[PDB]
């Protein structure tokens, strides 16, 4: 515990006192859906739009109030908007407006042009070890301020890691996240990406965060999940087994911190120790991270997308489009009212 | 190899939650 550890205390002691302030008092109904044109579904919804007034872009995610409902979403949903609401880390996608209409739910956020990760990820294969280590910095930086403002992420995968034009991450999709001071029990995630204790229904807490770092570090670097088959029943059983094999190319180190963070017993798994996020900052495969100079964008990126102008969207998918409806009257007001 | 049966699986393309 020396001077770098305690300057990272300080600087979150100042990021807590300012998310409490807006997650106590959430900002509500900032713009309306007639101060957008649509342009494009960027992923399946959420839809590339234009703002009349600015000529910005942005990601606009929409929710059918009464598909929330029958998915049991409520609370999750509120969860998500008044979290993003309130962060504010440079490694997370930035809510610009938010709002709802008689049928739907809106939030808006900034546009990440470079693509999801995955799509990067599947076409190229795998990321070298220093590729990888650039990303998977970024999001132990980003874990690290989540969990000092009690918060568990809950679906990290690289569908959910967008990149920016300057090459860096962006974590969008809190539709799980949750804040919550003791354990909770929502049987919540991807398949691949679950850790035991949730598949096995225990209480929970933020280390299956640092879990679900080790099954992205090691997909990134193999191009494989370290736990895959073609039904998640079959995928569940290879994850509480105990056990894990790695690819040949994977380096000692890398093996090294994979195996303790795909650590099925809690009271050896990093991130969970006495020594809190640190013994991850610190293990040998981060030896050449300088976690200051990532925070601050300063580090050289391992590639820039490509970028044909405002409003391209060559690095997503195509989605069919589907019309937004607004019905004539109110749905699940009472449901969705602090929204 | 590893890589060739992950690449004939059903779950290489978006993953949705549970
Ligand atoms: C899903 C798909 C594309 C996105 C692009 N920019 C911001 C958020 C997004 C969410």
């Amino acid at each position: 515990k020396g001077s770098e550890q305690e300057s990272v205390k300080e600087f979150l002691a100042k990021a807590k006192e300012e998310f409490l302030k807006k997650w106590e008092s959430p900002s509500q109904n900032t713009a309306q859906l007639d101060h957008f044109d649509r342009i494009k579904t960027l992923g399946t919804r959420v839809m590339l739009v234009k703002h009349k007034e600015t000529g910005n872009h942005y990601a606009m995610k929409i929710l059918d109030k009464q598909k929330v409902v029958k998915l049991k979403q409520i609370e999750h949903t509120l969860n998500e908007k008044r979290i993003l609401q309130a962060v504010n880390f440079p490694f997370l996608v930035k809510l610009e407006f938010s709002f709802k209409d008689n049928s739907n739910l809106y939030m808006v956020m900034e546009y990440v042009p470079g693509g999801e990760m995955f799509s990067h990820l599947r076409r190229i294969g795998r990321f070298s070890e220093p590729h990888a280590r650039f990303y998977a910095a970024q999001i132990v930086l980003t874990f690290e301020y989540l969990h000092s403002l009690d918060l568990i992420y809950r679906d990290l995968k690289p569908e959910n890691l967008l990149i920016d034009q300057q090459g860096y991450i962006q974590v969008t999709d809190f539709g799980f996240a949750k804040r919550v001071k003791g354990r909770t029990w929502t049987l919540c995630g991807t398949p691949e990406y679950l850790a035991p204790e949730i598949i096995l229904s225990k209480g929970y807490n933020k280390a299956v965060d640092w879990w679900a770092l080790g099954v992205l570090i090691y997909e990134m670097a193999a191009g494989y999940p370290p736990f895959f088959a073609d039904q998640p029943i079959q995928i569940y059983e290879k994850i509480v087994s105990g056990k894990v094999r790695f690819p040949s190319h994977f380096s000692s180190d890398l093996k090294d911190l994979l195996r303790n963070l795909l650590q099925v017993d809690l009271t050896k798994r990093f991130g969970n120790l006495k020594n809190g996020v640190n013994d991850i900052k610190n293990h040998k495969w981060f030896a050449t991270t300088d976690w200051i100079a990532i925070y601050q964008r300063k580090v050289e990126a391992p590639f820039i997308p490509k970028f044909k102008g405002p409003g391209d969207t060559s690095n997503f998918d195509d989605y069919e489009e589907e019309e937004i409806r607004v019905s004539i009257n109110e749905k699940c007001g009472k449901e969705f009212t602090e929204f | 190899t590893t890589y060739a049966d992950f690449i004939a699986s059903g779950r290489t393309g978006r993953r949705n939650a549970i």
